[PDB]
């Protein structure tokens, strides 16, 4: 059916904290010329 | 995982370990998608060549484990299985097409800081994120055999263009698969089969399981890339099951 809070990490997305390797992912999606 | 590093605490809380009851053996990884449900590969529950044809009682899963060696009581939890659902057109014989399966927990896990589910991809998020060069994160475990206890590992790997995938093997790959990993390093090794390949939406900021680890061609061999079951292609099936319980 559908989970409302899914994919929001209780210790990072909730907490407004970024991990040590997720910048790497975001800045691979920056290739959209 | 080969060529990875240490995960942080509650970094992959949807991470699951698929264990055997007797003898106790790490089979595969899996992904928590709801309270009652966990997602993994079909080859982890059924593979006649390796003499695998499990049932619910044969297996037991360990949710939210940071370190595999310990019994982290009141951080992790341990759960039984009520039913196992494998894809009806899971073709083990030829290519691991539709290498997908669902496990229903006997009791529901309560979500904590260390246990929390992952989002399943939808038509938009799939087309927008499932692109060549765009990277995704695979979590798994380094096996005990050789090697700070055995803490959850993690790697980030770029999706590869479809015709580099079709040239990188001799196996008829379907549209139900995509493939990822660096060119001429890193591939989720045995223990980490059936676990998630996730991507984060820059748009809505949630984490989304794009692929399940279906196979390597060996643990990290250059020119060869790991193949992942395309979760959105088969998203349709997952719903049919979870509706019908
Ligand atoms: C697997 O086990 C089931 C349940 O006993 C059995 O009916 C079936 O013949 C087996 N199939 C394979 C492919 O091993």
């Amino acid at each position: 059916s559908g989970e409302a809070d899914c994919g929001l990490r209780p210790l990072f997305e909730k907490k407004s904290l970024e991990d040590k390797t997720e910048r790497e992912l975001l800045e691979s999606y920056i290739d959209g010329r | 995982i080969v060529e990875g590093s240490d995960a942080e605490i509650g970094m992959s809380p949807w991470q699951v370990m698929l264990f055997r009851k007797s003898p106790q053996e790490l089979l595969c990884g899996a992904s928590l998608i709801s309270d009652r449900w966990v997602l993994t590969a079909a080859h982890c529950l059924l593979y006649p060549p390796w003499d695998k044809n499990f049932t619910e009682n044969d297996l037991l899963v360990r949710i939210g484990k940071h370190s595999r060696t310990r019994y982290e009581r009141n951080i992790e939890k341990i759960s039984m299985l009520e039913k196992i659902y494998i894809h009806p057109r899971y073709n083990w014989r030829e290519n691991l097409d539709r290498d997908i399966a669902l496990m229903k927990l006997k009791k529901p896990v309560a979500f904590s800081d260390y246990i929390h589910p992952v989002c399943l991809p939808d038509r938009e998020t799939a087309a927008s994120l499932l692109q060549a060069g765009y990277k995704g994160r695979v979590t798994g475990w380094g096996n005990l055999k050789e090697t700070q206890p055995s803490v959850l590992q993690v790697v980030n790997l770029p999706i590869v263009e479809r015709p580099v995938c079709k040239d990188s093997t001799r196996i008829r790959i379907t549209d139900n698969m995509f493939c990822a990993g660096y060119k001429p390093r890193g591939d989720a090794c045995e223990g980490a089969s059936g676990g998630p390949f996730v991507m984060k939406s820059p748009f809505n900021n949630r984490w989304y399981q794009m692929g399940i680890v279906s196979w390597g061609e060996g643990c990290d061999r250059d020119g060869k890339y790991g193949f992942y079951t395309h979760v959105f292609r088969l998203k349709k099936w997952i719903q049919k099951v979870i509706d019908q319980f």
